[PDB]
């Protein structure tokens, strides 16, 4: 015919979506030399 | 609270050196950026440089180098900003600001002139006219050649118009004015006085003002 096959199961939303992926890379130190670089640093969660 | 505020210097001659002492004991000890803020009397606000206690790091900036030196000392708790091999350029006045998210804790601050110049007394010259009902009054000054001086009028009891006055340069001596305003009730039947006074050349100058 042929039959068939090959189910769209990784074509899905959550397959797609659901992968660790990196947002934001923070970063800070311990002696604080300038700004950026100090300690203590933040970030407003945006994707 | 950061106690207290920063110290005091004056012209010291040529070839030695002067030393602030900026006194902040806010503690907070001992790691943080002592930055040092100086402003002209052009209002612009520059940076002389910062200074850290816990290791030893200080800093510079490139009209302020060659050798102006940030020493810390944790057991007084203050910090050097002095600055030697000078020029008169470097009459401004120096701020302390500590660390912060911004510059947060500033200081009172010091405006240090530095010259080879000459103390000069000052000169009260009666400025009265030779008709209305109330007539602006004053005295003016002329050729005091350090910036500090005193203004007065009747010693904190005709202290309502009394207008302050810069005294802006011309040919190195200092020219400012004080004018108060007088009611026609008083003048000329209370005797009306200016009392000046020079800090760095220690000399009073008194004079009465008589109606011309």
């Amino acid at each position: 015919h042929v039959i068939n096959y090959h189910t769209r199961s990784e074509s899905s939303i959550e397959n797609f979506m659901g992968r660790a992926a990196c947002v934001y890379i923070a970063q800070y130190a311990t002696e604080k030399v300038n700004d950026e670089l100090d300690r203590y640093t933040n970030w407003e969660i945006t994707t | 609270q950061v106690q207290l505020q920063q110290s005091g210097s004056e012209l010291v001659r040529p070839g030695a050196s002067v030393k602030l002492s900026c006194r902040a004991s806010g503690y907070t000890f001992t790691t943080y950026w002592m930055h040092w803020v100086k402003q002209r009397p052009g209002q612009g606000l520059e940076w002389i440089g910062n200074i850290y206690p816990h290791s030893g790091n200080t800093n510079y900036d490139e009209r302020f180098k060659s050798k102006a030196t940030l020493t810390v000392d944790t057991s007084s708790s203050t910090a050097y900003m002095q600055l030697s091999s000078l020029t008169s350029e470097d009459s401004a006045v120096y701020y302390c600001t500590r660390d912060l998210r911004g510059f947060a804790y500033w200081g009172q601050g010091t405006t240090v002139t530095v010259s080879s110049p000459k103390t000069t007394p000052p000169s009260v010259y009666p400025l009265a006219p030779a008709a209305a009902s109330m007539v602006t009054l004053g005295c003016l000054v002329k050729g005091y050649f350090p910036e500090p001086v005193t203004v007065t009028w009747n010693s904190g009891s005709l202290s309502s118009g009394v207008h302050t006055f810069p005294a802006v340069l011309q040919s190195d001596l200092y020219t400012l004015s004080s004018s108060v305003t007088v009611p026609s009730s008083t003048w000329p039947s209370e005797t009306v006085t200016c009392n000046v006074a020079h800090p760095a050349s220690s000399t009073k100058v008194d004079k009465k003002i008589v109606p011309r």
